[PDB]
């Protein structure tokens, strides 16, 4: 007669009833993917309707239990995830609303852009796969050329559809009793129940911000080393005394600097660790990539992958002409379902992409014993840092030796394993800036923070105070540059990025340490050893489950944002960049005017 | 959707009691007569076997084979096993019994 056992006959039945409806709508947008038709099209309109209208129904009864005498945490979060009713909590009208701008955005993000009519003959360079990494050669002019036709193409057009979401989105999060909606987004990162482990949301930023400091020296070393190795493309306004222009860092963005990468190693002599030519030699294909990756896992302790993920699941040669989004993806299905969506060709990105993958669906059977409210990764960064701490310890040339893709006889020394670290550095050390600075972007613009007076500004400011870029020509208002990343244009998550980051090399550190390893990090192996596997594995049971901060706790010392793995894994660079930086100084120039 | 199970009961079924009626479960703190709504559910649910579920959910077929012993004759047995007949020789010999 208890409010308490109420509440857990009802969530008995809603997690078995939501089973049904979930299997519904990922095997009908599996279908849908796998193939372009129309007769498999029209299904997910209605495998999605049907999942909305049940979860809309069951928000709406969950009401009558309320959340002041519960006293089991595990259905007090169970009701607080359901009770969060999401877009039905308000009106019908705002819901319209937001559908139809989400439709928009997906509908501008789709449909491509043209350049001039003197060359209209190719203007997709954004294209159905990898080809997007590469976008303009090494250039100067054309290529800010086509960053401000894209921002101009973005922005004038899609300031106005963000600036009435926030409005009704900060309207949505102050009627859900929230500060905003960065307060919707860090509820996420937060616990409020068990003592000792809680995390309050407002938490998150000064962590973030404290985190962010121990590796500036390293972020200030590595770009002023890139600026001084750059000496092609100078500034033609500034010169390489003071900072350097942001369209140049490989990316449209500036995410990556993967690109920069043939522009500035010194050891050409030496070449990079390849295995294409004995992958081709030995005659290696997708079956054989995939259970080369399988047995990584399987050394380390955890469990044979399921029978029938190969025979569900596709990943070579699409066929028909309406060909899938090549992205890789990891599909989750009821329970044992597990399957993915790949598109392998024998490459270096495909090749360590399938131990990401890999690592994600390790993930998802792990966390598959929770209930269906829980059976997800404990923050929103854990699933990408899982995924890429795998990808990352796979690469290291012992692991390589074993296998046989390399030479028997092949010797490193300090003249590739730095080269190594270079390449791995420029795919991590800048991202973290750049992530950092648009999700604080994001939560002051959210939070009401910054006046009326135009963002643009200030996030260029902040870009440079950062990162470390300026921006090539000054914009005004009419601009939205954050909102032509996909991440920003759909709204999703972005600091998930950078506790993947973080988190990333902190279980690397952890595992290794644990893997009886001497000298730097960066040239261990997980492989063989099986108390690394346990440790991340009494981790990724848990999932949502217990707080992140137990889930963090338990295998690493620390309960918070301790960045000394990442500096104790890139080490070994920095202090061989300190002698080329010797003469090179560190320190840009914020109040550089390219105008002038 | 022709395998239902039972979700919700007011007592823990006492040994191969069986209790297949389909009333109307009361788990709130007021009659419903019937009628389902807030707090009554209905106490059956239907699987929905899917033939791309996993192992951890494939539809398994299980068999309790029990074993029931009173105060009556043993009328059931499982004594198939049984050798070849020879004749003329002196050898042990257990005729159903005999
Ligand atoms: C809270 O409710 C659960 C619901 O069963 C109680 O049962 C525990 O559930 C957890 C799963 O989160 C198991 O790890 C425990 O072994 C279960 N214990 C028992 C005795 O069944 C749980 O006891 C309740 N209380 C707490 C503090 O969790
Ligand atoms: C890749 C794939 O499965 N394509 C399917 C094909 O197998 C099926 O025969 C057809 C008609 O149902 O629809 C499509
Ligand atoms: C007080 C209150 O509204 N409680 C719930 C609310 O969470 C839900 O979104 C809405 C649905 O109409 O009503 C009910
Ligand atoms: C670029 C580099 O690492 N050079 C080193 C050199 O300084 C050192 O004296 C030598 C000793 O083995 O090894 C090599
Ligand atoms: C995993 O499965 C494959 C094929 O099903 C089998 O050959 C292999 O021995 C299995 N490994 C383990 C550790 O069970
Ligand atoms: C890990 O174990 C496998 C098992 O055969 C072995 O081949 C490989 O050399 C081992 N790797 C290391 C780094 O010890």
């Amino acid at each position: 007669s208890t409010i308490e056992e109420q509440a857990k006959t009802f969530l008995d039945k809603f997690n078995h009833e939501a089973e049904d409806l979930f299997y519904q709508s990922s095997l009908a947008s599996w279908n849908y993917n796998t193939n372009i038709t129309e007769e498999n099209v029209q299904n997910m309109n209605n495998a999605g309707d049907k999942w909305s209208a049940f979860l809309k129904e069951q928000s709406t009864l969950a009401q009558m239990y309320p959340l002041q005498e519960i006293q089991n945490l595990t259905v007090k979060l169970q009701l607080q995830a359901l009770q969060q009713n999401g877009s039905s909590v308000l009106s019908e009208d705002k819901s319209k609303r937001l559908n139809t701008i989400l439709n928009t955005m997906s509908t501008i993000y789709s449909t491509g852009k043209v350049c001039n009519p003197d060359n209209p003959q190719e203007c997709l360079l954004l294209e159905p796969g990898l080809n997007e990494i590469m976008a303009n050669s090494l250039d100067y002019n054309e290529r800010l050329w086509a960053w401000e036709s894209w921002r101009s193409e973005v922005g004038k057009q899609l300031r106005p559809l963000y600036e009435e979401y926030v409005v009704l989105k900060n309207e949505m999060a102050r009627a859900n009793h929230y500060e905003d909606y960065g307060d919707y987004w860090r509820g996420d990162y937060e616990v409020n129940g068990v003592d000792g482990y809680d995390y309050s949301r407002g938490q998150l930023i000064e962590d973030v911000e404290h985190t962010f400091e121990e590796i500036k020296p390293l972020y200030e070393h590595l770009h002023a080393y890139v600026r001084a190795k750059l000496m092609n493309a100078y500034p033609s306004y500034i010169s390489p005394i003071g900072c350097l222009p942001a369209h140049l860092l490989g990316d449209m963005w500036g995410r990556f600097w993967t690109n920069l990468y043939s522009l500035t190693v010194p050891f050409g002599q030496k070449p990079n660790i390849d295995v294409t030519d004995a992958m081709v030699d030995q005659a290696w294909d997708a079956q054989r990539i995939f259970k080369e990756a399988e047995k990584f896992f399987v050394s380390v302790g955890l469990p044979n992958m399921t029978q029938g993920f190969w025979e569900n699941s596709m990943l070579t040669d699409p066929g028909n002409v309406q060909k899938a989004v090549c992205h890789p993806t990891a599909w989750d299905l009821g329970k044992g379902d597990f399957r993915i969506l790949m598109c392998t060709k024998v490459t270096m990105d495909d090749f360590l992409t399938a131990h990401h993958e890999m690592g994600h669906i390790q993930y998802d059977m792990a966390y598959a014993a929770q209930p269906f409210l829980l059976r997800n990764g404990a923050n929103e960064g854990f699933h990408e840092a899982v995924g890429e701490i795998m990808s990352l310890s796979a690469a290291t040339p012992k692991h390589l030796k074993s296998i046989g893709l390399l030479s028997p006889d092949f010797q490193e020394d300090n003249e590739t394993e730095i080269n190594f670290l270079l390449k791995q550095a420029l795919t991590i050390v800048g991202t973290l800036p750049f992530t950092y600075m648009l999700e604080k972007w994001r939560w002051m613009v959210f939070k009401g923070e910054i006046p009326k007076d135009q963002w643009m500004k200030k996030w260029w400011e902040m870009k440079r105070e950062i990162v470390g870029v300026v921006e090539p020509v000054p914009h005004d208002e009419t601009y939205c540059d954050p909102a032509s990343l996909f991440h920003v244009s759909n709204d999703y998550s972005f600091i998930r990025y950078y506790t993947r980051t973080l988190y990333q090399f902190q279980f690397q550190e952890a595992l290794c340490q644990a893997a009886k390893h001497e000298g730097p990090l960066h040239k261990c192996d997980i492989s063989n050893s099986t108390e690394a596997g346990q440790k991340l594995f009494n981790m990724l049971r848990l999932g949502k489950s217990e707080p992140w901060t137990l889930a963090l706790e338990n295998v690493v010392g620390a309960k918070n944002m301790n960045v000394r793995p990442l500096l104790n894994y890139f080490e070994p660079l920095f202090t061989w960049l300190k002698d080329q930086n010797k003469n090179s100084f560190v320190g840009w120039s914020t109040d550089w005017s390219p105008y002038a | 959707y022709n395998y239902r199970y039972r979700l919700f009961r007011k007592s823990k079924l006492k040994p191969f009691e069986r209790d297949i009626s389909t009333e109307i479960y009361q788990a709130g703190n007021k009659p419903c007569n019937g009628v389902a709504g807030v707090n009554c559910y209905f106490p059956l649910q239907s699987y929905g076997f899917r033939p791309t579920y996993g192992v951890g959910h494939q539809p398994y077929r299980v068999v309790v084979l029990s074993f029931e012993l009173l105060h009556a004759p043993a009328t059931v047995c499982g004594p198939k096993k049984s050798t070849n007949l020879v004749k003329n020789k002196c050898v042990n010999f257990n005729f159903n019994g005999l």
